[PDB]
């Protein structure tokens, strides 16, 4: 399906965005 | 935003500051973001109306990165040149935005017939193009132009053009102009605030329409970003004046 | 401003704030960022009932998680982000009193302050900028360079100097309040807790000399210079 | 009574008002049930330290480029040089990354002009010493090992030390009141078509490629003491000067790179998962 | 109107009023009941006008209940949603309204022929749809836009539209609004107090048109009823913000 | 678009031989459990001793993080045939519902203890309205319509009202 | 204080009491007890740093346990007992926005007001008294009758009429302030988070008539009217 539609689980928070705690997405 | 002058503590001496040339050529200045965002973008061009819809939808939503084309993705009706525009590119800086838009439409006909421009206040979603509201097969006899929604018509022998303004009609304070990613499936009530509205224009025949957007007299913008990462291949496609 | 000769405890020249029952010193200039308005008119209507302030919990300095910077730090990394107030609620200081008000009332209109002191020895070198982002949900991943971070209100901060930095941040929001807790009752359709983030990034790497120290340390410290309580609730635990 | 009215005036017939104009007047019908009334800025308006101009916005320091400084780079050096054109950074390569504020703004017009402002910081501590000259350089340059041409035109000696920053403001000296950008004003290729001569000769525009240079060189070497690093990095930012102009409104130079996800419909286009 | 503040005897404390949000977002109010009863209402969406009629017979009365469609009734000529309109739903409140109302016509066409819009004063009927007036078959012999009736002219190559304003020609000093059946065999001087006339639509040659109506500025309504019972089954057609 | 307080009126259709208490109260964004009192006595409260005087007045706050509501019906809904919905109406309905959260509870404070010679259980009928700044905005399609007696008109006398 | 002729809602003749954001009507009278001192001067000396208030949140109407009385109580009887404001915290009405403060402030002087509400029918008769005793740690068991009660300050309440009852308790303690809470790294040697006790008595037994019911309920409601916070710490769960 969409790879947009879900940010993978290691990477976000359960709001579906980048985690405070992930640094590594710059 | 913040100019950075708080540091910038250097005080030894520099060359002159000079005369500006603002003015100098001619008294057309160009400069101001409110100027900019009131002249015309195109967002659709010679799209189709079929009346087995609904009508087809725009959302009200200024133009910026949420409409740029990017090479290798699916084709969609919206014009390829709107995230270079000059005012794509000021909202791209802008996150908030308050106010009216203005819609200049085009109906491709002569005829007599008249096309509505329906106005759906903030429900929620945002959508663009033909949809059957509901899923329905017939809606000629529940149109939407004819269910209470403030609507205006064109009838294209008189005037094949229209200008609207669509108010600000949400509950939020401001519009959120765009989103990192305009397909992801988050909250959805946080979802639907990258808009405030549709437009629907609803035909009674199949015709082809343009559309146009901008900003109205009572608009502003505000939380500033800063700018974003950008990309240019401009060089490689004009000679210099040395052949 | 200006140093003085050296007597039995060195230069004495230092300067403080003071607010509530903390105090912060600081041994050389401070760097601070323009004072800026927050929305107002909206929050007489968006609440029929008088809104709440307990300035004496909320306007202390807090110091919140320490932050190491490295030799092997590149220009633009993130060296610590903030998604705020939830993480000053759930994952930072969490016992913190600046955090009772949030466990009863269900909105909120928030302005702060936020102090960053580091310290660099005099071999080393380095700069690093702080930044705030308004109403940055979905948004995080995008104008998040130091060159929006050199735009947007900041701060900025010479790792070998050591001059403070606080970073004003007035409650600019999309909604006229900000929900401050999640709850299993409480609707999933709004992402709650988040009005703004804060961006630590390095400007130019950490440098130090031969057999010198291979990282320093910075200390971020918030503080509510306004927060205004609304909506009343049963008390519950932070997220 | 019904009298005839013989009042007439003939008509010059036009389908808009207003259409290229970002002032003036317009003939917009309101989607309101009271066809004068506006959107109430009262109490929600536009925060005054937002930007109001593009040239505001071109008056933000941004960080244009770095370069290294070592205790063994010898005199008359040339750490930095580079050709100071606010419409491209190369003339030969695509560019990708963070533009300053001041070039993605003046990537939206078509001319330019007035003094651009420089700020060299030099990453060091107490503890490094050394002096550079920073020189404008018009019309004709400089060989990258004869320093004395680049003394002959306008400098700026910097004495590296306790002071780790250096303001420079680079003086306007053309043989125009202003200049013309040299990105073009109408690019149509999306799909980063392999170019030709043919495309080339078709383009929109010819690039009056700058010869204008900044460049920084070494007065006296670089001598931190053996107990800091003997390499610092120096910062280069810049912006419009106060008198920096932009005129002449063209498709933008630069493009958003990062993340960009066209929309599509929500929730019909499969967002019920 | 009985407010029924006259059956609160309570005095106890209480929390606050608070402040009005009316013009918060904008100064475009839209809760006057007049300024409701003064946008357009699509009657009729593309039907059709045939020359060998009298003409297409418009009864002058404002949208209600009594133009209401019901699932599995019969089709008539009248647009599905008008009993689902804002004013409607005000309307049906209502049972008295003194005043004119204003009809837009919209002939589909372009030619040069003349379409004529006749008015018809209070006569006792109430009537709508094309209908051959007295049964005859020819009447553009005997037109009734030529008997001596107030008459108005569309033409279509000029403006395929037109809005006219329909006087308070009756009897009564009030017009009645609705009945609870419409179509009640009862005493007929009564039966036709619910118009105050009709507006007759003839053409040259067979062509559609399209009708709305509104309030005209001279209007009035009174006799307020109370709301009536009412249904609704729209959370049934769309998601909720939780999935 | 709707705002402002909205006000309720709690009528007990009793007599002077019913006596109790009952509390009032409006939550907002969390709620309380059912059988947790306490949850609910933590919010805005009125607490309403019934005896002589058979009806309190309740003005609900407006406490909501904007300005207005948005409606939780629809704008535009051309379904007049109570067509069977599936998922694929609803993706393309005009909107999205943004439930509210927003309650009101009454809670016995004290049992009712009527004397035995009158009814042990009374009925209370609650009453509710839009407050003095009750504020409305965005005409759309109405969500309300007629349910009963519903008979569009025929054309008299031509439609064979001549019996 | 004067009924009025039967009408729509009956005799419409309440009076009500509104704290922050709660309302408490009464459809008869009510009896206050007198309003008295509280030891003053001592503030200022046992704590050299400012003591605080925070009256929106502990200043409203908190309604605690529900009480029964039956035909069955007799004379003396203890119908409920409070040690506040240990009770308040820890026992009743636990998730109160009331009790927030205690969470992060050690010590504290409490003045407060407790209303009672009570509701027996016009065949049912009976007397209860309510009564406080200041600074009762372990001397809750001597000078507890009904005896003691009506020479304290205190209120009555006629089981039939259903006045309402307000007891006004002033911050009479031994020592400056009163500890409020207990906890694993705080000292055994003093018991604290009790300043007073609160004793619900009977004074003559609830009867009924023939038929009758058999019980009928009483609720308390209590408010800070002066609630002074001292010695700031990290929050904890109440006891
Ligand atoms: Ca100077
Ligand atoms: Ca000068
Ligand atoms: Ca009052
Ligand atoms: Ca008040």
């Amino acid at each position: 399906d969409n790879p947009h539609r879900f940010l993978p689980a290691n990477v976000s928070n359960r709001w579906n965005e980048y985690s405070s705690a992930y640094l590594p997405r710059v | 935003m913040d100019t950075g002058a708080k540091e910038d503590e250097d005080e030894t001496a520099n060359f002159s500051d000079g005369v500006t040339a603002m003015g100098f050529q001619s008294l057309d200045t160009q400069v101001s973001i409110k100027d900019i965002l009131r002249r015309p973008v195109l967002l659709f061009n010679h799209v189709e109306l079929d009346p087995d819809y609904t009508g087809f939808f725009i959302p009200i939503m200024p133009p910026s990165r949420m409409m740029q084309y990017k090479s290798g993705d699916k084709e969609t009706s919206f014009q390829r040149l709107i995230g270079r525009t000059p005012q794509a590119a000021i909202m791209n800086l802008f996150r908030f935005w308050r106010g009216s838009l203005r819609y200049t439409i085009i109906i491709h006909s002569t005829d007599g017939h008249p096309i509505y421009v329906t106005h759906v206040p903030h429900t929620g979603n945002r959508v663009y193009g033909l949809m059957k509201v509901n899923n329905l097969h017939e809606y000629t006899k529940v149109p939407i132009f004819g269910c209470g929604l403030t609507t205006e018509m064109i009838i294209p022998s008189v005037n094949p053009s229209i200008c609207v303004e669509v108010p600000f009609d949400t509950e939020n304070n401001w519009a959120v102009t765009f989103d990192e990613d305009a397909q992801r499936n988050y909250s959805w009530r946080d979802k639907g605030d990258t808009v405030t509205g549709h437009l629907v224009v609803t035909p009674v025949v199949s015709v082809y329409m343009s559309v146009w957007v901008e900003a109205g007299d009572d608009f502003e913008v505000s939380n500033f970003y800063g700018p974003p990462s950008v990309k240019t291949n401009d060089w490689n496609y004009a000679f210099s004046d040395e052949h | 401003e200006v140093p003085s000769k050296e007597s039995i405890q060195g230069d004495a020249t230092q300067q403080s704030s003071k607010e509530e029952n903390t105090i912060i010193t600081r041994d050389q200039q401070q760097t601070v960022s323009e004072n800026i308005p927050s929305t107002v008119g909206d929050l007489v209507i968006a609440s029929s009932e008088p809104t709440q302030q307990f300035r004496s919990l909320t306007n202390r300095w807090m110091p919140i998680n320490s932050i190491r910077v490295t030799v092997n730090g590149k220009r633009n990394d993130l060296l610590a982000q903030y998604y705020i107030p939830e993480d000053f609620l759930s994952t930072h200081a969490k016992c913190a009193p600046n955090t009772i008000p949030f466990e009863t009332y269900v909105y909120g209109k928030y302005e702060l302050e936020m102090k960053f002191v580091a310290n660099g020895n005099k071999f080393q070198c380095g700069k690093v900028i702080i930044s705030v982002k308004f109403d940055s949900y979905q948004a995080d991943n995008i104008n998040t360079g130091f060159q929006a971070a050199l735009s947007r209100p900041h701060i900025m901060l010479d790792l070998s100097t050591n001059n403070e930095g606080v970073l004003k941040i007035p409650f600019r929001y999309h909604r006229a309040f900000v929900r401050n807790q999640t709850h299993k009752t409480a609707t999933a359709g709004v992402r709650p807790g988040k009005f703004a983030s804060i961006y630590v990034q390095v400007l130019s790497p950490l440098q130090t000399g031969e057999g010198g120290a291979n990282d320093m340390f910075i200390r971020p410290f918030y503080r509510y210079t306004r927060a205004e309580f609304a909506g009343m609730s049963y008390k519950v635990p932070l997220t | 009574d019904k009298p005839k009215d013989v009042s007439s005036i003939t008509i010059i017939p036009k389908p808009r008002l207003g259409f290229p104009h970002g002032k003036g007047k317009s003939d917009a019908v309101a989607m309101r049930v009271n066809p004068v009334a506006l959107t109430s800025f009262q109490d929600v308006s536009a925060y005054p330290d937002e930007p109001r101009t593009t040239l505001d916005i071109a008056r933000i320091w941004g960080l244009r480029s770095t370069f290294n400084w070592g205790s063994g780079d010898e005199h008359g050096k040339e750490l930095f040089n580079t050709v100071l054109d606010p419409g491209l950074r190369f003339y030969d390569q695509d560019y990708e990354g963070q533009i300053t504020p001041m070039e993605y703004v003046t990537g939206l017009y078509n001319f330019w002009s007035g003094p651009i402002e420089l700020r060299f910081d030099f990453v060091s501590n107490a503890f490094h010493t050394g002096t550079v000259i920073i020189s404008a350089e018009y019309n004709r340059s400089s060989t990258n090992t004869d320093e004395c041409q680049s003394h002959s035109t306008y400098t700026k000696t910097f004495h590296l030390g306790e002071q780790k920053s250096v303001h420079f403001t680079v003086p306007y000296i053309y043989d125009t009141v202003v200049r013309r950008n040299t990105a073009s004003a109408y690019l149509p290729v999306t799909d980063y078509d392999k170019v030709d001569n043919v495309s080339r000769a078709q383009a929109m525009g010819i690039r009056a490629e700058s010869k204008m240079r900044v460049k920084v060189r070494v007065v006296n070497v670089l001598r931190p003491v053996a107990s800091t690093t003997s390499t610092i990095e120096v910062l280069v930012y810049m912006r419009g000067g106060k008198n920096y102009a932009l005129h002449g409104l063209k498709q933008s130079t630069y493009w958003p790179s990062n993340s960009v996800v066209p929309i599509d419909s929500f929730p019909p286009d499969g967002y019920d998962p």
